[PDB]
């Protein structure tokens, strides 16, 4: 089941939509979520700029506009107790921590393994982590659920926007309960996400 | 009719340990736990399988190949895998 | 190829090591042309 | 969609044993069996029942090669018959023994043996007594060679026999063998054993 | 659920057809799977020979024809893994090991108490297990499931046939993958095997 | 409208091999191949894709003339099979090879080799890497000749091999060869070329 | 005018077919045909193998089947004079011209920038360029016409081969009337190629 509708929006068709294999089921990278652990976020556009046929339209296309599949799984046993939020923030500007630092491209746009999170509790935004529940969101309990399901639509002022040079909305996953094991226990549990991007549409076929 | 493939065909493997693939809790995430090759005439592991056996009667042979994985793990472990095929002419992928 | 998406988690007190068994068939697209002789002989 | 059927599978002459004249024995029998030799014995035992027509073809010639205008005799035991024990014994002239009368000149002689076994169809893995486990239901005769002759010629002679299947039928596929071979018991090497697969160098390369 | 129709044959009618206690369900000694094991075989008229009702009749009569409802169960608990095939093999004929021994009756013909398989990999008859999946199987996962059930009718070339000479077809029982466990876990744990006669008949009563 | 037809234009044997045997290497083998002899080499060409049946005749001859009923085994060895190495070499007795035995006072042997190439047609020009441009495509099988003897004789032999094509459809027509060849690939001298046309006195002369 | 269908034949459909940009016209680079020129050829698989949409998808795709619209500009004045064979010759194998050399790949496979004829006469195959008009072809003769289209399917024996180690057919273009001019003219004219692959289909999607 699991499943969620973000804003109650689903993907859609207003340009090239290839829709053959740019549809398909990109998966990422696993996370070690450890017992120091504090955090994951993925900018989607960027998330995909490198994986094959997404990538080749993405970055050879000056216009792009599409919803997403997620897909969030995390593979834990019966021993192991811990909670996740995964949100899905539109527009999530990772902000600096300089009491002016700019951060930079590894932390802005971090690519398919994703950036952790500086400051949990503030987002690295300044927004406080409680209210983070506002997003389109999904709770993932080690006690009763692994898959969390978010099907977000094209989110933008704009119909198209580049996909190289600006993020659609940013995919956090949180330990708002760090994650504890008893002895012998596996000491790090993956966490994974498959991407499935509903309805592409590209224009702009730059070289 | 499936057959079990003989994918732990290295050396230093006794008899019944020939036909598992050793999955470990000791192994990172993004990483080759193993791979085979998909022609059956050729030796390899499925020289052990009953299709491999057979299209060794003939010479030529053209078809879609069924191919399962069994896990015998505890039911308490879980985990994740991801099965991969390359198609002909493609060399074995260095990454996941 | 088989590849270690994620890990093998394991509870506490259970082996840290299972096994994956495969297992090969055709279907009903294969056609075998021209008998042979074998070499396993 | 036809040279994958049984009956095309085991349709194909070929050589079943080698049987030597020396005409100083003067004589030389052969009991019909299939597995006399590896490649056709690999073969039947891949399935557990079996009903087929032998027909039996016998390429007789001369230690050079040159052949003589000889007179030769084929005669077929069937099981139960006495086979027989000189040149000149009395079991040759048994008109219930079906012979065959070909010079070394004249092309091979070829016969055909039906299905006669006692039971409904043959089987060379009996489980049980009557390794051992070797089952009578399976014998289909005997073929024995003399050159007739009011006198003993000095003739010296080496027949081979061609034996091929037809209308036959198969039950119960099972295993084709992987261990070497050791007559009528599926004896193997408890030391030396094959492994079904060439050895590589590691499990994770494909080649 | 796991049924399992052998050949999609059932065990059928043509003698005395008993079908009174001759069809209840006979329970053999549970088998005790250790880390070290090597599997066990079965075969079954032999089975039977001696328990009660059915080995009254067997032993006593001089033909016989049945089927046979199979029920292989291993109890063991979810912190341990391995894998057993169950496979029947019709006319498992037990083969010698000399690099010409001729085993012995305690091999062959193992009674109810069943014989350990000296070499698994070559299944004792020289042929490669991996292929021994193509008879009438079924996998028994610790992780999946613990009952296998497998229908067997009557196969062989003759309609009827002795009970206390000839075997049937073997069941084996096979733990491909070797049983592992923690501490202070059961270390051997068990493997019960239920038969049901279906469709028995008997006949040529003997003393 | 008969004698211009593909069928007509490449239907008539001719000799396509000279095979010599001297049974002191004892055997002679012969690779099935159009592009032997000039004259066919030069008609088969003049198309790219055909698409046939072969007929084989074998006029074996001794070194005089004269034939002692020796007698001959012709064995067809399809691609893929090992072809024979020795006078007794175990690839004789494979009953998967057809072989043909004829005695040398026999008529010649006559065989028919059906289109089996693993494509829908026959190619000699093949523009690409699998000159070079070799297609592995049309192998057509092997020839293999010995004398059946118990010993080896010292009769010396001379074989000729005559082949027809029927059923036999052509596709693609290009032109037909002038320069000399030099055995399956298109080599031409470049300093030494033929014009197609001989050299007159003048072009206002017609003669 | 000047429309050509090669064989009567439409190039066609039957895989993944994208037919949006990979239909468009590709137009390689002018050759400038001197009074001294000999002739250029394009193997046209590798022609195209790295242009854009169609390079991408033939280099990782295994398998792949289409037809070409072809289109020969030669754009010449009404001072110039000069004629201009263009045929598509399928499985052009180029020869080598040893009086055994085996070219190379500068010459079999040539790429988008075409590679010129040694000996035009002998079409570097060792077939006489008079005879070449039996390939579907047309000419261009300063005088009359400019432009020479023709259309060739798919021509193959087996429906889908890799366009990357197997030429289709190989385009020519061959001034058997050497060009002509006075003093002051463009003393080299440009020839101009578009490609069209109509119906093209993709298979085998490698990295």
């Amino acid at each position: 089941a699991n499943i969620v509708l973000a804003y109650g929006e689903w993907p859609e068709y207003c340009p090239t939509r290839p829709d053959v294999s740019v549809n398909r089921f990109y998966t990422l990278d696993s996370k070690m979520w450890q017992e120091n652990s504090t955090g994951w976020y993925w900018k989607f556009p960027d998330v995909l700029n490198k994986t094959g046929v997404f990538g080749q339209n993405a970055q050879f296309h000056y216009l792009y506009r599409s919803g997403f599949c997620l897909h969030v799984q995390c593979n834990a046993s019966k021993f192991h107790q811990g909670a996740l939020l995964v949100a899905v923030i539109p527009e999530f500007v990772i902000a600096g921590r300089g009491s002016a630092p700019h951060p930079g491209f590894t932390t802005t746009f971090p690519g398919t393994t994703g950036a952790t999170f500086h400051d949990p509790y503030v987002l690295d935004s300044g927004v406080p982590l409680s209210q983070a529940l506002i997003y389109p969101h999904q709770w993932i309990n080690l006690r009763t659920n692994n898959c969390a399901t978010v099907i977000v639509p094209y989110i933008n002022a704009v119909p198209f926007d580049s996909a190289i040079n600006h993020s659609n909305f940013g995919l956090i996953v949180i330990p708002v309960s760090p994650l504890k094991y008893s002895s012998g226990a596996t000491t790090a549990i993956p966490i994974t996400i498959t991407i499935a991007p509903l309805n592409s549409e590209f224009g702009g076929l730059r070289q | 009719v499936e057959t079990i493939l003989e994918v732990n065909n290295t050396t230093e493997a006794t008899g019944l340990t020939r036909l598992l693939i050793p999955v470990s809790s000791q192994n990172k995430a993004d990483e080759l736990c193993a791979a085979f090759m998909v022609d059956p005439g050729r030796i390899g592991p499925w020289q052990s399988t009953l299709v491999g056996q057979i299209c060794r009667y003939y010479t030529q042979w053209s078809g879609s190949l069924k191919v399962t994985f069994m896990f015998t793990g505890s039911f308490m472990a879980t985990g994740k895998m991801l099965v991969a095929y390359s198609p002909p002419g493609s060399a074995q992928p260095a990454n996941r | 190829t088989l590849w270690y998406q994620t890990n093998y988690v394991v509870p506490p007190e259970t082996p840290g090591e299972a096994y994956i068994i495969a297992m090969g068939a055709a279907q009903d697209n294969f056609t075998l042309k021209i008998c042979k002789d074998t070499d396993e002989v | 969609v036809l040279e994958t059927t049984i009956n095309h599978f085991f349709s194909r002459s070929g050589l079943v044993g080698v049987v030597n004249l020396t005409d100083g024995t003067g004589y030389a029998t052969w009991d019909i069996d299939i597995m006399g030799f590896v490649q056709l014995r690999r073969k039947c035992e891949m399935f557990t029942y079996m009903r087929f027509n032998a027909e039996f073809t016998f390429v007789t010639t001369t230690k050079n090669g040159e052949a003589r205008p000889y007179m030769l005799q084929y005669m077929y035991v069937p099981p139960g018959a006495p086979k027989p024990t000189g040149r000149d014994a009395f079991q040759w002239q048994t008109a219930t023994n079906p012979s065959v009368f070909v010079k070394l000149t004249d092309p091979p002689a070829q016969v055909s043996v039906p299905f006669m076994s006692p039971a409904s169809a043959y089987q060379w893995f009996y489980d049980g007594y009557p390794t051992y486990g070797l089952c009578p239901n399976n014998m289909m005769g005997t073929f024995a060679v003399r050159v007739v002759s009011r006198e003993a010629s000095q003739l010296k002679l080496q027949t081979r026999v061609y034996m091929k299947l037809k209308h036959v039928r198969a039950w119960v596929p099972r295993p084709i063998r992987s261990q070497p071979y050791l007559k009528n018991f599926p004896n193997y090497d408890s030391s030396k054993i094959t492994n079904s697969a060439r050895d590589r160098s590691s499990i994770k390369q494909a080649n």
